[PDB]
């Protein structure tokens, strides 16, 4: 149910 | 949080949101304590009987948030971990003695309206406030009922209970480096944290500067909400040593 | 920090949130 965050934090 | 109430905006604004990468979900609560530090329960990222042991690449802190499960677009600040500090005497084997982290940022955040740090208690107002019957508050995004999640951050202030009353609730061996929060079945309110809200901050406004201190760490307890069941926090003050150590040598 | 503890929204604009004075009152 979370609301993806921006690419630039995800690895 | 069971039988609190939605947070004001900046009412809390060193309440932090433990994150995980993949699958993207709220693993715990955590609190902002310098713009590069970041305090949590160690069982938030340490517990091998249920498989648990994050590193630091696994998990991101979400800071001046409101809202559990929107991003917050100009208003909260996600950062990466540079590494995760574990306290080295934490029992996760017993009863979960000691169970504190510390976690330090790649980055400093900037603090802002929504973004600020909590104090940690000095000895003098760790002896003040840390008395049976004193209220402090607990905060975070966990279960609203024992077994259902909130939309935004929830409060709950609840009263420090005496150590033998605590004590006599469970089968636990509880220590010094613990201490716990609630209502009495006779005193008719209610309110605990739950699951989700571990590692979130037990705070207490102190009457002789007007700041808030951070007291406890949400780490256990027997369900949430039960009559004669209380909550357990890990005791801050008495952990500083180890804090300021390790804040010291790698900070 | 020198000024921890101080909200931004409340401590810092003198301005109290709902439910700080059931702390205050706690404190005997
Ligand atoms: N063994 C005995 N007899 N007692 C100690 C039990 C410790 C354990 N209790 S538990 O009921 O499993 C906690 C729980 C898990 C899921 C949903 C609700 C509550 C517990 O709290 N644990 C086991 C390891 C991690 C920690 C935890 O889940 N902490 C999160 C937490 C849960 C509840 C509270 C609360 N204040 N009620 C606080 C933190
Ligand atoms: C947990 O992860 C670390 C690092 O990958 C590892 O060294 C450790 O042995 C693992 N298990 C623990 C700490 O119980
Ligand atoms: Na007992
Ligand atoms: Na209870």
């Amino acid at each position: 149910d979370f609301e993806e965050i921006p690419e630039e934090y995800l690895q | 949080i069971v039988e609190g109430s939605d947070a004001e905006i900046g009412m809390s604004p060193w309440q932090v949101m433990l994150f995980r990468k993949s699958p993207q979900e709220l693993l715990c609560g955590a609190s902002l304590i310098s713009d590069r530090w970041v305090l949590t329960a160690a069982h938030c990222l340490l517990y091998p009987p249920w498989d648990k042991n994050f590193t630091e690449n696994d998990l991101l802190v979400r800071i001046g948030k409101h809202s559990r499960t929107r991003y917050e677009r100009n208003i909260e600040k996600i950062s990466m971990l540079e590494k995760i500090y574990i306290h080295p005497r934490y029992n996760w084997r017993e009863n979960l003695d000691r169970d504190i982290a510390l976690m330090k940022l790649k980055k400093p955040v900037a603090f802002s309206d929504y973004i600020h740090p909590v104090c940690l208690p000095d000895r003098e107002t760790a002896a003040s406030l840390l008395q049976a019957g004193y209220k402090g508050r607990v905060t975070g995004w966990g279960n609203l009922k024992e077994t259902g999640q909130p939309s935004v951050l929830q409060v709950v202030n609840l009263p420090i209970v005496e150590r033998p009353v605590c004590k006599d609730s469970t089968r636990i061996r509880i220590t010094d480096n613990m201490f716990c929060a609630g209502y009495k079945p006779d005193e008719g309110k209610r309110g605990d944290a739950c699951e989700g809200d571990s590692g979130g901050p037990f705070v207490m406004k102190s009457p002789f500067n007007n700041r808030w201190y951070q007291m406890g760490i949400v780490s256990w307890g027997e369900g949430c909400d039960r009559d004669g069941k209380y909550g357990f926090y890990t005791h801050v003050f008495r952990l500083k040593k180890w804090i300021q150590k390790v804040i010291d040598q790698f900070g | 920090e020198a000024d921890c503890g101080l909200r931004p929204l409340f401590e810092k604009k003198s301005l109290e949130d709902k439910t700080e004075r059931e702390l205050l009152e706690s404190y005997i």
